[PDB]
RNA sequence: GGCGCAUAAAGAUGAGACGCGUUUUAGAGCUAUGCUGUUUUGAAAAAAACAGCAUAGCAAGUUAAAAUAAGGCUAGUCCGUUAUCAACUUGAAAAAGUGGCACCGAGUCGGUGCUU
């Protein structure tokens, strides 16, 4: 039984389906597991898998840190009590212990209540003596006297936690700390980045203007009006009122698509910028690192202020100052209020629920908050000066323990513990011996390279150990072999290439790399002297005297300078039509303008043997961040540079990685050239190519040279393949479960292996489906038009972007009222019956686009072919197209679409272009799909090493099937339900397995292996129609959906038919049967039952809620520690059930407590999910419940689907609700009606079924009754929504004399109703009908459990009422 | 207003929401799970109107509906009513 | 579909560190009014509140300790929210195995015949 698959990937449903010959969909009758009356279901062998999106390993990566860092914390705590262990045990004893205990109620306590000191006095006394610890750290650097031991541990073990970033790299002098060094380096950032507009900032005074407090708007124009002038809202000027803590925009800065805000207090801007640097290019985010810096600076010199007793006294002095103006402020502040208002008094200090003083304080609130609260309140206060200078400034009641501590450079808690070391080095020698060990603790950062102290056990690490004892920061040197370690992280951490495996990927500031795209970009570019007529492709005498010339002299290097620098300096020549690049380079020599800034010696640069060198260097500057493996790593290069470079060359630093490996750029070369990649770009021939021409240049060798290195070598399972790939999880979720559909569904047919397998996938967008992503572009296209024209349009007709998107008025403005095809003028009224007609009409491309589709009156205005337009208008007309051509309203290729008539006609170049337009399957992951698919499916070897290839692989594209359904008009609302899914997976085989059967002569573009590699150079007829039944050409007309058709509409009227059962010249087989087809296929889309399969789950994830709640006394919820109450301590609440067991059990009924016979869902958590499994019983007898009979204990994960009365299937959504399963079957008429009623102002085509489709929407206003019939009858069997039902009938009946367009629209959203999943919302024309859902599980008891194959072909029918 | 506006501030209160949907799969049914629980919550995008305007202009009011069981939910719904409007 | 310049881009991935935030406790609340409690002089009320309670008015109000997914054993200064998954058949797992074909019609698949 020849037959044949078609599948759909998207990322939550996978569609599948069955076809035979006659595209017949196969059915078949089926066995029955469990205990029913029916034992065979006769069910059709087609239909779709939903599942879950699969998550990225983000959050887990998140709370792995989290927990790293938390345990080294802890650990460090246990160190600082391991030195301090005995002397403190000659103290007092139990002072660790109570500091252990600090968290229990007096009654689960078991010594004293005051943790400190003990008794009561001395506690009051320590409050008093000292309010917060800070006045304890000042006292111990500035003291003479002894102090006491439980006092200095809590001393530095308050230092130990809270110890700030080691973000920056060695100690505190004006090189790397002040404001002065920092903003200058900014500078020399910015001018030297720019290299034109220089701006200067010697004599101003950024300390005085920064520094002191002041407002910081009013302060941000202050430096604006200390440079000379770029804006209050330039780039330098938003740059550095981005570094003070405003947030501006940054969208008219680079004329980007949307805003883009940043706060760099928030924790979104380290990837945030990311996607602003993806809009921007790579080349500024060192300009953004040193605003980070700068910012930190700016913080830092908010922090410290106090600079008097400055001897060791940095930090605390600062915060005390700031205690005491909270204070007096706090005083003077209330005593304001009750000297004007005896109201609010309450509202602000007793409240803590109004964002007031008490929220700010005690209860849960912020600064925003409070800040935003009091400001009109204190605004409204009758004398009240000198404070909003403190609002303003931040400084008003400002806590110590802020968000702002994220600034502080770590050597002022290390020298700050030094002098509280130094002025206790006399008195306790125990610290006098053991200080070393102290700001070892203090100092100890583990490195990058290093990462964790595993023992073989983990996952994740690769550390080996030189010797074995306890990995500890004394000696933590003694243990870690760097060179073995780091030399995994260099092999842990590199990427492999997938168009080079089995070698490690280059760096991403490779001299080699950018050569390589400098070079890419030269490849592009072709020139013509005024005089030849011809744009040329460079010569390696050209390329490599402008590389020698310019690329060696700035970077960023725009065309005048260009034209003007090379072809008028060197070769004479005023104006070249240089026809690549428009004004500046995509690449640039950045890293050779670094070192060659650096070290001063262009000829070791231009050596050709100091390019290892420096991939060592680019290598280990990219890679490693602790800098004294970056320094070692470096003394193999101690002696071509003398230590002055090397002072500075350990700061500088490359992030990023290459696409690209050295050895698929230098490595392997053309066995019939001898030339690299870098010879091909420094000498191409006359056909200079791009690296895309040099991978896919089917007659060269590296198709099959890197093809080659493709093909695996000893070859994993499946999950490790899966696992070699490159995309999304959840599209990689969708190729295994691909890969298990193929797999039943080979073995429910006969076991007999299938013949043609079409893949079609295309998915992870986020761009906003272009309804307001594209009118400010092309509206951005109107204002460079008329921009550059003059001759206003926008004065008698303004138009809008809600009506921008209709192409009519788009066109119209596009060619400045001019018409192409006649010199005429197009009138504004009469746009109506103006037609819309191509370049290149509807039988060579099915094209939309702006590059294909103009604008005019007539379509006999173009000419009298279907062929390029006539020549009698594009030499009539090549001297307004020319200016069209000046101005740039139309790009090179629709140039030389519209001015094709200077080539004729049509020829084989170009109809190999449009035939190589519709079947190039240019997605990598794709391909790889394929040869996954490829190698389980075809096994059978031969004598040789050839793959007997039975199965063919056959990969379309969306805008074949996608046309097709659009033209035969098979509808696809995305909403009437889950169904349309099978159909496009179904329709994927008929046009594939269609393919193969009317053209076997080309599989070789659309099937991956190794077919005939006979093309369209011969295909192709080099004349008209060739002969019946006598054909060796393809055909002449590039579509090659044509013989579906009747009529092949030419540009004249004239009707081209092709034959009505459509054979094949070279078979003699009947290929297209179209007398039966589309009442057949039309049959197959109507059918009513679809295969719909929602997945199950094992429900993993996070435990519970995390947001920690107070101690109420609720009895649901779930303790921290299981030494601590729910109640007297708190916790979490609303735990993640992983699934729901179904039990049979007895309980004690009533006050007798009495065996009770019930069966009755229980959910789990995750949290107790091992304990589930370790013993089951033991853990429901723990629950309360006896008798447990473990035959009929039932799992029932997520989405387990129950079958009611009348077929009511509904999914199991967890233990405490239900969702909804059953489904639509709708009739075919009525989708199209449902379409081409949503679709009556944008029907896109001739007006020959905009009319004849407009009065067929005009006909048929019963289908609308019939389809309010269908989910009104519908809907009483399954939904059971009763007055949601009369809301929305009745509601119909309001509204029925609505115009038709809405109504329908309405109809659509009301189709929600149905759907499968969740309960959800809908608006009906203003009555927002409320959700209903169904929280009940009492009934699942009563009713037919379903337990379902991944293709839903073994249903396995399980009837709980029947057991005990 | 963005659509990573309602995911991550609505990420920010402690809810989970991993939102499914990408072409041709033409539905972007966002999940909420206003419990750790069955109750999902959901809405989709259709047409006419973004999910954020059908977010908003689902939730201008407070909880006052049927269910019992939600409600504060609702109130958390009611301050990301103000802050996207006024930042 | 965006073909967005006929071209087609860019991808999972894993190591370091801060800063929060949250929660419980320590941060003795003071005075006046009223109440429950034992004393006190008492054949019973009767202050001495030492307490607790509630209500008013006052008073201060910034910080610390601990934990930060339950925990696990392999006990490491490691790991625990990723991917992975119907059922029954064995098998510790790893895994492997488990179900006829044509024809007719279509309201979630049903019916007819044959092979058994």
């Amino acid at each position: 039984k020849k037959y044949s698959i078609g599948l759909d990937i998207g990322t939550n449903s996978v569609g599948w389906a069955v076809i035979t010959d006659d595209y017949k969909v196969p059915s078949k009758k089926f066995k029955v597991l469990g205990n029913t009356d029916r034992h065979s279901i006769k069910k059709n062998l087609i239909g779709a898998l939903l599942f879950d999106s699969g998550e990225t390993a983000e959050a887990t990566r998140l709370k792995r840190t989290a927990r790293r860092r938390y345990t080294r914390r802890k650990n460090r705590i246990c160190y600082l009590q391991e030195i301090f262990s005995n002397e403190m045990a000659k103290v007092d004893d139990s002072f660790f212990h109570r500091l252990e205990e600090s968290f229990l109620v007096e009654e689960d306590k078991k010594h004293e209540r005051h943790p400190i000191f003990g008794n009561i006095v001395d506690e009051v006394a320590y409050h008093e003596k000292y309010p917060t610890i800070y006045h304890l750290r000042k006292k111990l650097v500035d003291s003479t006297d002894k102090a006491d031991l439980r006092l200095i541990y809590l001393a530095l073990a308050h230092m130990i936690k809270f110890r700030g970033h080691f973000l920056i790299e060695g100690d505190l002098n004006p090189d790397n700390s002040d404001v002065d060094k920092l903003f200058i380096q900014l500078v020399q950032t910015y001018n030297q980045l720019f290299e034109e507009n220089p701006i200067n900032a010697s004599g101003v005074d950024a300390k005085a203007i920064l520094s002191a407090r002041l407002s910081k708007s009013r302060r941000l124009e202050n430096l604006i009006a200390q440079l000379p002038g770029e804006k209050k809202n330039g780039l330098f000027g938003n740059l550095i009122a981005l570094s003070l803590g405003l947030t501006p925009n940054f969208k008219s800065n680079f004329d980007l698509a949307e805003d883009a805000k940043l706060q760099l207090s928030k924790d979104t801007y380290d990837d945030d910028l990311d996607n602003l640097l993806a809009q921007i290019g790579d080349q500024y985010a060192d300009l953004f690192l040193a605003a980070k810096n700068l910012s930190d600076a700016i913080l830092l010199s908010d922090i410290l202020r106090v600079n008097t007793e400055i001897t060791k006294a940095p930090l605390s002095a600062s915060m005390i100052k700031r205690y005491d103006e909270h204070h007096q402020d706090l005083t003077l502040l209330k005593a304001l209020v009750r000297q004007q208002l005896p109201e609010k008094y309450k509202e602000i200090f007793f409240d803590q629920s109004k964002n007031g003083y008490a929220g700010y304080i005690d209860g849960g609130a912020s600064q925003e908050e409070f800040y935003k609260f009091i400001k009109p309140i204190l605004e409204k206060m009758d004398g009240t000066e000198e404070l909003l200078v403190k609002l303003n400034r931040e400084d008003l009641l400002r806590k110590q323990r802020t968000f702002d501590n994220g600034s502080i450079p770590h050597q002022i808690h290390l020298g700050e513990l030094h002098a509280i070391l130094r002025r206790q080095e006399d008195f306790y020698p125990f610290l006098k011996d053991n200080r070393e060990k102290i700001e070892k603790i203090l100092t100890f950062r583990i490195p990058y390279y290093v990462g964790p102290l595993a023992r073989g056990n983990s996952r994740f690490a690769w550390m080996t150990r030189k010797s074995e004892e306890t990995i500890t920061p004394w000696n933590f040197e003694e243990v870690v072999d760097k060179g073995a370690s780091a030399q995994s992280f260099i092999e842990r951490m590199t990427n492999f290439d997938k168009n080079l495996p089995n070698e490690k990927v280059l760096p991403k500031h490779s001299l080699l790399y950018e050569y390589f795209t400098v070079y890419n970009e030269l490849t592009k570019v072709k020139y013509v002297t005024e005089g030849m007529r011809k744009p040329a492709f460079l010569s390696g005498e050209q390329k490599k005297a402008i590389v020698d010339l310019l690329f060696k002299t700035n970077r960023k290097v725009t065309v005048k300078q260009l034209k003007e620098d090379y072809f008028k300096k060197i070769e004479c020549f005023d104006s070249v039509e240089i026809s690549g690049v428009e004004d500046r380079f995509n690449a640039s020599l950045g890293t050779y303008h670094d070192l060659l800034k650096i070290i001063k010696d262009k000829d070791f640069l231009d050596n050709e043997e100091n390019e290892d060198i420096l991939e060592d260097i680019v290598l280990t500057l990219t890679l490693f961040e602790d800098r004294e493996m970056i320094e070692e790593r470096l003394k193999t290069y101690a002696h071509l540079f003398d230590d002055k470079v090397m002072k500075q060359l350990k700061r500088r630093r490359y992030t990023g990685w290459g696409r690209l490996s050295r050895k698929l750029i230098n490595g392997i070369r053309d066995k019939q050239s001898g030339k690299t990649i870098l010879d091909f770009l420094k000498s191409d021939g006359f056909a200079n190519r791009n690296f895309m021409q040099l991978i896919h240049d089917d007659s060269l060798t590296f198709k099959e040279d890197i093809q080659k290195a493709q093909v695996s070598g000893q070859g994993d399972s499946l999950h490790e393949h899966i696992a070699n790939l490159a995309g999304s999880p959840a599209i990689k979720k969708g190729i295994l479960q691909t890969v298990k559909v193929v797999d039943e569904l080979v073995k429910v047919m006969g076991r007999h292996k299938p013949e043609n397998i079409v893949i079609e996938m295309a998915r992870e967008n986020q761009t906003t489906q272009k309804g307001q992503k594209n009118s400010r572009e092309r509206m951005k296209r109107i204002e460079e038009g008329i921009k550059e024209l003059g001759s206003q349009i926008l004065k008698e007709h303004p138009v809008e972007n809600t009506q921008l998107q209709n192409e009519k008025l788009y066109l119209y403005y596009l060619q400045n009222g001019r018409d192409m095809y006649v010199d005429q003028e197009l009138d504004i009224n009469r746009l109506s019956d103006y037609d819309v007609d191509h370049i290149v009409p509807q039988s060579f491309l099915k094209d939309d686009s702006i590059d294909n589709k103009v604008l005019t009156r007539s379509d006999k205005n173009r000419g009298k072919s279907d062929n390029v337009p006539s020549e009698e208008v594009v030499k009539k007309m090549k001297n307004y197209w020319r200016q069209l051509l000046n101005a740039k309203l139309i790009t090179q290729r629709k140039f030389d679409n519209l001015t094709k008539a200077e080539r004729g006609g049509l020829s084989e170049l170009d109809k190999a272009g449009f035939i190589k337009r519709q079947l190039v399957e240019t997605r990598q992951i794709t391909k790889h799909v394929a040869q996954i698919l490829d190698s389980r499916m075809n096994t059978k070897y031969d004598e040789n090493d050839k793959l007997i290839r039975e199965v063919k692989v056959i990969t379309l594209k969306s805008k074949l099937v996608s046309d097709f359904r659009k033209d035969f008009q098979f509808y696809k609302v995305r909403e009437i339900n889950n169904y349309h899914h099978a159909h496009d997976a179904y329709l994927n085989a008929v046009v594939g397995t269609a393919l193969i059967k009317k053209y076997p002569k080309l599989e070789s573009e659309f099937v991956y292996g190794d077919y005939k590699v006979y093309d369209v150079r011969k295909m192709i007829a080099k004349s008209e129609q060739e002969i019946g039944k006598a054909t060796a050409k393809y055909f002449f007309y590039s579509n090659i959906m044509n013989f579906f058709k009747t009529e092949i509409t030419l540009a004249n009227g004239e009707i081209r038919k092709r034959p009505l059962i459509e054979t094949n010249g070279e078979t003699g087989e009947i290929v297209w049967d179209k007398g039966r087809d589309f009442a057949t296929v039309r049959k197959v889309l109507s059918m009513p039952q679809v295969n719909i399969v929602k997945k199950t789950e094992v429900q993993t994830g996070g435990f519970s809620k995390e947001s920690i709640l107070p101690k109420r006394n609720s009895d649901k919820l779930i303790a921290r520690k299981k030494d601590w109450d729910p109640k007297k301590y708190g916790g979490f609440d609303s735990p993640t059930v992983a699934y729901s067991v179904l039990v049979v059990a007895k309980v004690e009924k009533g006050k007798s407590k009495k065996l009770k016979s019930v069966k009755e869902l229980l959910g789990i958590t995750i949290m107790e999910r091992s304990s589930f499994e370790k013993n089951p019983i033991d853990f429901l007898e723990a629950k309360g419940y006896k008798e447990v009979k473990k035959d009929l204990i039932i799992k029932l994960p997520k989405y387990s689907l129950f079958e009611l009365e009348n077929g009511r299937k509904r999914m199991l959504a967890s233990a405490g609700e239900l969702q909804k399963g059953n489904e639509l079957a709708l009739p075919s008429k009525y989708v199209n009606f449902l379409y081409l009623a949503s679709h009556y102002e944008k029907l896109k085509g001739s007006p020959e079924d905009n009319e004849q489709k407009q009065l067929f929407v005009e006909q048929h206003k019963h289908y609308l009754d019939e389809i309010i019939e269908q989910i009104s009858e519908f809907s009483k069997r399954v939904i059971l929504a009763d007055a949601n039902l009369d809301k929305v009938l009745s509601a119909y009946n309001k509204h029925r004399d609505k115009p038709i367009r809405e109504q329908a629209e309405n109809i659509i959203h009301l189709f929600t109703l149905t759907n499968l999943g969740a309960p959800a919302a809908f608006k009906y024309f203003d009555t927002t009908i409320d959700r209903k859902r169904y929280t009940s599980t009492k009934e699942v008891l009563d009713a037919t459990l379903i337990h379902q194959s991944i293709t839903g072909l073994y249903e396995t029918r399980i009837d709980l009422s029947q057991l005990g | 207003m963005n659509i990573n506006d309602l995911i991550r501030e609505i990420k920010n209160k402690d809810y989970t929401v991993k939102l499914s949907g990408t072409d041709s799969n033409s539905i972007t049914q966002l999940i909420i799970r206003v419990n750790n629980d069955g109750n999902e919550y959901v809405i989709s995008e259709s047409e006419n109107e973004s999910i954020v305007e059908k977010f908003i202009s689902a939730f201008k009011n407070g909880w006052n509906q049927e269910y019992e069981d939600e409600e504060e939910f609702y109130n958390d719904m009611q301050t990301i009513t103000l802050k996207s409007e006024l930042n």
